[PDB]
């Protein structure tokens, strides 16, 4: 997992 | 009509652009000219007024990276929350959204900049503070020659007259570029940005009629941006290698890592 990802999947 | 769909969609992202980034180039121009009611913004023009200005907006140059780099992480989180909102981008396989957030922010950072500034100075802390660029310049080497840079594509850039509605076209366009390396797929990304080209190419005829040039120079512009991060980059790996006990924030790090 990512920063990048984490920041993308938040609703 | 087609055409219709395009301006329905120019006005989408003008209203995302909107939601997701809190100083507007109409806010910051309305400040920097002088024509707002709201309180002026604290001018920082040396170490003095710096020292007296902390609350309004390790050694001054340190000081001074640090914050540029707190500032580059809210706005990577904003343009992050601005490309969700390009119709197709959620849909896209996740590992090439970020990959094109990678390759992106810094160029849309660089785009974004210019619109808080001028050829004296930055917009800092939402309008709250105003760097001179002499000041940031001034900065012992290797950060004088990293804040520069900036204002140099900055006075360049905004010589173009872009508003708020037309960034928000050409900052989806420069998002969505099917060549950035390591994309999967290729084709669903292209087809994104052909539309949101004709609909930048659209908005530039109508918004600007009186310059037919502007298209094809804000196309050389995405040209120009990726040689401009690529020496913003190299300038850092400087800095992280050169600048000891250097604090690099983590989301920084993550897109700085393995960029061409
Ligand atoms: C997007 C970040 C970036 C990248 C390159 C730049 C080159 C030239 C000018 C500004 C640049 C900027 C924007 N830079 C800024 O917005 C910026 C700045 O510019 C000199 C100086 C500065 O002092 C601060 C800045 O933003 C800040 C947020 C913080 O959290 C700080 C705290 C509390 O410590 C700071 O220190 C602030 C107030």
């Amino acid at each position: 997992p990512s920063l990048l990802k984490k920041l993308l999947l938040a609703p | 009509p087609e055409s219709a769909d395009l301006r329905a969609l120019a006005k989408h992202l003008y209203d995302s652009y909107i939601k997701s980034f809190p100083l507007t180039k109409a806010k910051a121009r309305a400040i920097l000219t002088g024509k707002t009611t709201d309180k002026s913004p604290f001018v920082i023009y040396d170490m003095n007024s710096l020292m007296m200005g902390e609350d309004k907006i390790k050694e001054v140059a340190i000081r001074i990276f640090q914050g540029c780099q707190f500032r580059s992480v809210e706005a990577v989180q904003e343009i992050t929350e601005y490309a969700k909102s390009i119709p197709g981008f959620v849909n896209l396989d996740l590992n090439d959204q970020v990959t094109l957030l990678k390759y992106g922010v810094h160029e849309i950072i660089y785009t974004m900049l210019a619109s808080l500034m001028n050829k004296d100075g930055v917009l800092i802390s939402e309008g709250q503070g105003f760097m001179t660029r002499e000041f940031l310049k001034s900065l012992r080497k290797p950060f004088g020659d990293f804040m520069e840079p900036k204002f140099e594509f900055a006075v360049k850039f905004n010589a173009l007259e872009l508003d708020d509605s037309d960034l928000a076209i050409f900052i989806a366009v420069i998002i969505l570029s099917g060549d950035r390396p390591g994309l999967l797929n290729v084709k669903p990304i292209e087809d994104i940005q052909d539309n949101l080209l004709q609909a930048l190419e659209l908005q530039l005829k109508l918004n600007h009629p009186e310059s037919s040039q502007l298209f094809a120079k804000l196309l050389q512009k995405m040209t120009d941006l990726r040689q401009i991060v690529t020496e913003h980059v190299q300038l850092l790996q400087v800095i992280k290698k050169t600048e000891t006990d250097m604090s690099l924030h983590p989301l920084l790090q993550e897109i700085y890592k393995d960029l061409y």
